[PDB]
C-alpha cells in the first residue's frame, strides 16, 4: 500500500480525468507488485500552471511528475516495468504527450512504512 | 485516595490510543504501560501471547466511569480489569493527581 | 529538527487544529530524538478534498499522510516508537480515525541536510 | 535532470522572483553537476502562509524548504558545494535571509528515474 | 508457512502428542511472526531410539530437534522469542525436560522458499 | 553434484514411482546447472502418514516436501527456473497435485560441500 | 555442540558401528573446534536401502551423506580441516570406501542455535 | 586601474552571501574565494583556524562604498580589508570589469 | 625585478597545460595554482562557477610577451589577466628565477 | 604600514609550524595559508609539486627580522619570499595588527 | 568530546606547560570538531624517563605519545588536519621537536562512548 | 575476560575503594556477559592530581576515566546496560558523583585477544 | 612503527629487564612485520603493585598486558604469530611464566596513525 | 613501483622523446605517491600506424594511450590528480595535443603485485 | 568510450579485415551502450605468429583475444549481450571460427577512466 | 583458462625459450588451481629492447612481465604460491635473474571470461 | 510475397552467428530472436531445454536457398525448420524487403 504522489496544475485535470489517471497508478501498482488487495494512494498536489521550471524555462500546465516512495526490496526488473506501465497508463488516461511524465522512485525499509495506522 | 487499573492490550498502538482517550476525557491522571509477554487457556490449549500492559493512576471517584469506558474501547471481547488499592501516596503527588481529573477542567 | 510534510485537505484542520497536530508531532520528534532544543519543521500541505485515492477509490478530506524527513543513524526501535506515537497523538490531537493517519519515514546522510541555512 | 521540490507561501514570490529563484538553483546544478544540457526541473509548491510551524511555533510567509531529488553517486564535497550555492544563490535572487532556507536532498538509483518519458 | 523438522525416537510420542507438539510448534510461528493464516509445516522424523548420541554417548528416546526453515529479515529479537516459546510450549506439550529440546533456525531468501506449489 | 532430500510418507511412492521423481529432479537439476555429468544426489526420507501438519491440521500422505541444498552463487533466474521445473516435473512424475509440493532451496560455500569423499 | 544429521542405510551399520562413527564425528568436532567439552550431537537417520540416488542410479546401503550444522565464524581452514577428518575417521571406523561419504556444512548465527533448552 | 580588496571569513556561506550581496548592489565586478587555514593572537595564546579567503576586483571609485558596505555585512568584528594595487590588466578584461559596475546599472 | 601575472582557468587541466607550456617556452620562472570558486554577472544574472587561479612569476622583462602567450592559449575570450608588483624579493631567489628564463636557455 | 610576505612550503606542517613560530616570536600578526600546486624546471626538466603557499601579514618595520628568520627556518635551501605593498587597510584593522607586534609584547 | 591520552615523561613538562599542551589540544579538537563548547578531555600519563624505547633504543625524557579515541564518522580529510595541528601547536606549546611527537587516533560507535555520567 | 583500564588520581582511591570499584567493575562484567567464571582484568591507572584536563581547565582527584576492551559481536543494547551498570555501581562503591565517570568501550577481533598466555 | 603499551608493576622490571622485554617485543615486531628499520615504540607504563585485579582477586607485581596498536590490513596469521611470539619471548626475557602475560591488539586505518610528527 | 603501459606508434617517439615520456609518467607517479625511492616501470608497446581506430576511425600515428596498473587503496584525489598530471605533463614532453592522450587506471591488491622477483 | 585491446597475430588481417573487425566490435558497443555518440576506441596489437601458446601448445596465427576495459556498473544481462555479440560479429567480419575468440571485460569507476584528455 | 599476457624485448627468448617459459608459465596454472585440463593462454608481447623504462632509467632486453588474468575467488595463499611459482619456474626456464621478472594478477568475474568462443 | 521461416537453437550465439551469415548472404533480410523454455521426446522421456528461437523474413523465391543453407549451419542434427504464410504486408516494407535481399 505505497503512495504516489502526482504534481500536477490546476485545472488540467477534470475530476474524471484524476480518476483516470488514479485507476491507472492503482491498476499498474496492483498488476506489478503482488498485493493481490489494491490498496495504494494516488495523492493529486495541485499548483497553479507556471509553477514548473524546465531548465529556466516556465511551463504552462502539461506536466506531470509522479513521486512514487516504495517499499525496499523489489529488483530493478519490476521497477523497470511498473516505471514504464505508469508512463503509457498516465498517457492515455490524461490524453497528455509521455514526454510531459516524469517518474521518480524512492525506497524505504517496510518497518518505517505504516499505512491505515498500522491497523 | 489514589486507585490503579490494570489492563492488558494487544499492542502499543491500541495502550496507547486508549490511554491518551482517557486522558483527553479527564478519566485518569496517568498511565503507565509495559511491554509483556503472557498466556492462559483458549479453544482447548494454553495460548502465549506478546501483549502491553497499562497502569491507569486515578480517583477513587472516577473508577466506575473509567471501568466503563474502558470497556468500550477496548479490543477484546473479555479484556482484563482490576483494581489494586494504594495504601500510602505521597502528599504532593496526590494533589497533581486530583487536579488532573479536575471539574474545572470540563 | 527534521522535517514532517503533512499532507491533509483544506478546511479539514482549523487553525487551531493545525497548531495542535504540529504540537503533537513536534513533541513527539523532542521526545524519542532527545534533542533538548524544539527546531523541528511541520510543513502543512493543504489540497482540495477529492484529491486523494485509496485503491482507486475517492477520499473525503479526512486522510492524513506524515512524510518524515530524517539524518539516517538512528534505531529501528526509536523509529518505530516515535512512528507509533505521531500516529496515536495525532489521532487524539485531530479527532480523526487513528486508520486515516499514514506515516512513511526517509532519512539521508546528516551532511545532506541543511536547517536554517546552515548558520 | 534533478528535481527540486521548492516548498513556499503563496504570494511571497512573484511571478519575476519565481523565476529567478528557478534560474539560481538550475544555475548551480548546471555549474555542479558538469551537466552539457540544462533539463532541471524547478517545481513551486505554494501554501497559504501559517502552514509552516518551526519548534511549534506558527510561521509568516518567510520560510523556504527546497527538497532536491537527486540520482546517487554524487560526491559528498560535491552536494556540500552544491547545497551552499542553492543557499546564497536563493538568498540574493529572493532577498531572503538565508536562516529561512532550509536544503534537503534525497537521492535514488539512476535507473529509477525517468524525466521526459524516457524518450 | 516455514517448515519445522522435528527429530524425535518413535513411540516417544503418540498420535495426540504428535498433535499437541505440532500445535505448540504452529501456534507459536503464528504468535511471534504475526501471519494472519496458520500455514506453518511440522514435519515428524521418527527413528528408533538409540539413533541420538550426545558427546560420544548414546541416548535413549527422549530428545527433540526442532530444525526451523525460515524466511530471512527477522529481527534477532523475533527469532529469540520464538526459539524461548517453542522450548517452554513443546516441553509441555510433551511432558519432557527443556534440557532435551534442541532448536536451529536456518534462514533463507524468501524467493527460494515455495509452499503449496507456489499456487 | 548437491542433494535434494525428498520427504514423502511411506508406501506413497512405489519403487517406479521414486524412480521417476528421483530422474526428474535429477533431469532439472542437470538442465538449469552446467554440470554436464550427471551427479546430483536424490536421498528419500520415508514417514508414515499422519506425520505431518498443515496449520495444524494433520495430513494424509500427499505432501512432498524437497530441501534442496546447493552452491551459493546461482542467480536468482535460475534457481527460479530450477524450483517450478522440479515442481513441474514432480507433479507429472508422481501423478500428484502441485499444491501438495513445497521446496526450499539453501546454499552453502563450495568449499564446505564435499561430494563422492572430494576424490 | 552442533548437531550432526547422519544418513545412512537401514542394516548397514550395527549398534557399535553407530557408536564408532558417532565417536568419529564427535572425536574430529572435539579436535577442530577446541571445545573441551563434548556436548555435540550426532543423529542417526537411517532409511531402506534404495532410497538414495546419483546421478539418477538407485543405490544400495552404501551412501553416508553428513549434514552438519555449525555456528558461523569458524574459518574456512578449520572448517576443511574438520570435512577432512570427518571423511578419513567415518571410514576407518565403518569400513567404508570414502567415495561413499558426502559432507556439507551449513551455518548459523549463535542466537539461533539452542542446545541442552538453553539451560 | 583594477583594486583587488581581499578579505577572510568563518566559512563559505559567509564569503559567498557578501560576495554576491556585492555583486547583485554592483560595488564588485568578480570576486574570488578559496579556502584557508590561519593562525593568530587571541585570548592570551595563538589560535589556528579553518577560514575563507576572497578577493574582490573592482575599480578605485568603488573602493570607498566598496569599505562601507563590507564592513557593515562582515561577521567579523575587526575584519581583514586591505587593498592590492595592481601595475598592469589586460584591456579588453578591464573593459568587463568596469562595463560590470558602470552606472548604467548593469 | 620579479613581477605576478593572475589568471584564473576552468579546471585544472586547462590551467597546467598552459602554465607548463610557459615554463616550456622560458616564458616564467614557475607557477603556484589552487581552487578558487567565483562569482560574476553573465547574460543577466549573477553566476558562480568553481575554478583554478594560477599566479605566474616571472622578470619584468617577460611581461609583455607573457601577456600575449596567455591571451592566445586562455580557453575564455576574456580572461582575467593583471600584474601585481613586489616591494622586495630574496637576493637568492631571485637569482634563480632570473636564471629559469634567462638567454642561454635558447 | 602592512606589508604582505608570501613564501610556499612542500606541506601543511611545514607552513603551520614557522607561521606559528613567527607568531610565537611576534614577528608576524597573522597568516593565511592554502593549499596549491607548483611547477618549475629541475635538474633538466619540468617538476611538478603539491605544495602550501602562506601569506604573512605585518608591518613594514618587521620585514627585515621577517625574512631572516623566514629563511633560517625554511625546509628549503632556496625559498621563495617576496613582499607585496597594501594600499589601503581598514584603520581598525591596522591597530590591531600593530598591536600585535608591538613593543610592549618584548 | 574526545579523550586525548598523553603520554609524557615525569618532569618533561611543568603544570604551565601542561596547561599549554593541553589547550593547544583543546583549541585543535574545538577548531576542527564542530562542538559548541569545551568539553575535550585531555588526560597526562606521566612516566619516569628510559620507559620509551624507540627501535629498540632507549629514550629520554623528550618523546610524547597522544592516543585520541574518538566517535566514527569524521572525514579523512577532519582527521588529518586535527593531528597535524596537533603535532604543529604542541610542538610550540611544549618547546619540543615534532619528530618527538606520535599521534594515534582510534575511533568507536559513539553509543559506546559516555561521558560525564551520560547526564 | 576483558580488560578495563581505570584511570583514577593518586590518593582518590584507598585499598579498600580500589577492591569495592573493582569488583563493581567486574561483577558488572559478569552480570551482563554471561560469562561463567570471574576472569576479568581490572588495570588501575593512578597519576598525580591535576593531571585530568576537561574543556581546558585543570580538574582535582575526583575524576575516573574506564577504558574497556571488549571482544566483537555484543549487542549495542548489552554494552549499553554493561556501561550504565558501571557508573551506577562505581559512583556508589567510590562515593562519587556520576558526572564525574566517563566510560568507552574499544572492541576488537577476539583472535587479537589473548589472556592468561593463550594457556 | 606500532607502539606497544606494556602495562607492568613498579619494581617487577629492572632497566636491563626492561630493555631485554622491550627488544623482545620488538624483534617480534620485526621478525612478522615486514619492515625495513626498527621504528616500533615499547612504553612501559608502571603502577604500583596492587593495582590489578583478576577475577575481583588483587594481584602482586606479576602481571603484564601488552596493548599493541597497529595499522589495520594484516592477516590474522601473522598476528596470531606475532602474538604467540611476544608471548614466547616477554616469559624468557622478564624470566615470568606466561599465564601472567594478556595481549590485545586494537587496529586503525594507517591514515590516522602519525609516528615521528609525520616527517 | 607500478607499472604504465604506454601504447603508442612506431616511429612516433624517438628514443629521446620516449626518456621523456617516460621521466613525466614517473615523475608524475614519485610526486603524488610519495615514493621517494623512484621504481615504477614505464613500458612502451609500439604497433604501426593504422592499428587505433576511435569510433570507427583509423587513426594515424598521434594517439597515446596509457593503462596503469596500481595498488588498490589510493585515494579519489590522489588518482585524478595523478592522471591530470600524467596527461598534462605527457603532452608537454611529447608535443602532443591532449586529446590523443587516454589514461586508465586499473586497481588489484598489492599481495598479487610483485616487482623485481619480490626480492 | 572504452577501449578494446584485441590481440592478434600478424599479417592474419589484411588492413581492411581489421576495418572489418574494428566496425563489428564498435557497432556491437554502441547497441549494448548507450553512447549515441560513438567514440569507443579498438587497439590492434600484433605478434609475429606461434606467440600464443594454448594449454602449452604453441598455435598459429588464428587465435584473437579481445581484452575490454569498462566503467563498471554495467548490468550482467547487458555485459553477456555485449560479449555474445562482440563473438558473432568479429567472427564474420574476420571469417573466422569463433572457437579461436577469446573475450575478457575488466571493469574499472569511472573517474579514473579518461579518454581524449579529459576535454 | 586464464590468459598470461608476457612482455618481452625482442630476440630475448628464442622459439624454444618461449616454449619453456609457456610450459612453465601453463604448468604453475594447472599445479594451483587444480584444473583438469590444460587451457591456459600464454601470450606473447614483444617490443623491442630499450622500451622498458625503471625509475626512469632505459632498460636492455632482460625484463619480463607476465600480467595475469584469472577469475575470481581463489585464495590469498593459492595466488602467492602461483607467482611465487611463475617466478621460480620461468626464471630456470628462461635463464634470468629472478629480479627481472615482474608478475601481476588482475581478477574478473568468471561470467564475462570468455575462452574458446564460450562453445 | 514475404514468407517467415522458423527455428530453434541452442544459444544465442548460435542464433546470432546463422542469422548474421543469412544476412551476409542476402537470403533473409531480417531474424527476430527471442529467448524460450522448451520440452520435447528425446532419449524415451520428456526432455527440458531453455533455447533461443528466431523468425527469419524474406521472399518466397529465397525459401530453397534458406532452408539448405540452414540446414548447413544447424548445430542440431534434426533441427525445426517451418515456414508460415502471410496473408497481408505493408508495402513500404515488402519494397524494403525485396530490396534487402535482391
Amino acid at each position: 500500500a505505497m503512495v504516489y504522489m502526482v504534481y500536477v496544475s490546476q485545472d488540467r485535470l477534470t475530476p474524471s480525468a484524476k480518476h483516470a489517471v488514479a485507476q491507472a497508478i492503482t491498476d499498474a501498482h496492483l498488476t506489478h507488485t503482488g498485493e493481490e488487495h489494491s490498496l495504494a494512494q494516488v495523492n493529486f498536489q495541485e499548483q497553479p500552471a507556471g509553477n514548473v521550471f524546465l531548465g529556466g524555462v516556465q511551463q504552462g500546465g502539461d506536466t506531470i511528475f509522479v513521486h512514487g516512495l516504495h517499499r525496499e526490496g523489489r529488483s530493478d526488473e519490476l521497477k523497470q516495468r511498473l516505471i514504464t506501465d505508469i508512463i503509457a497508463k498516465v498517457s492515455i488516461a490524461a490524453d497528455i504527450d509521455p514526454k510531459h511524465i516524469w517518474v521518480y522512485f524512492g525506497e524505504m525499509p517496510a518497518s518505517q512504512m505504516v499505512e491505515y495506522g498500522g491497523l | 485516595s489514589l486507585i490503579l487499573v490494570y489492563s492488558t492490550f494487544p499492542n502499543l498502538l491500541e495502550a496507547k490510543l486508549i490511554g491518551l482517550k482517557l486522558l483527553k476525557k479527564r478519566l485518569i491522571a496517568c498511565f503507565n504501560a509495559f511491554e509483556i509477554t503472557s498466556a492462559y487457556w483458549e479453544k482447548g490449549r494454553i495460548r502465549t501471547r506478546r501483549e502491553w500492559a497499562a497502569i491507569f493512576k486515578t480517583t477513587e471517584e472516577k473508577e466506575k466511569e473509567l471501568y466503563e469506558e474502558l470497556r468500550k474501547l477496548h479490543p477484546y471481547e473479555t479484556p482484563a480489569i482490576f483494581t489494586l488499592k494504594v495504601e500510602n501516596v505521597l502528599t504532593e503527588y496526590m494533589n497533581w493527581l486530583r487536579e488532573s481529573v479536575g471539574s474545572h477542567h470540563h
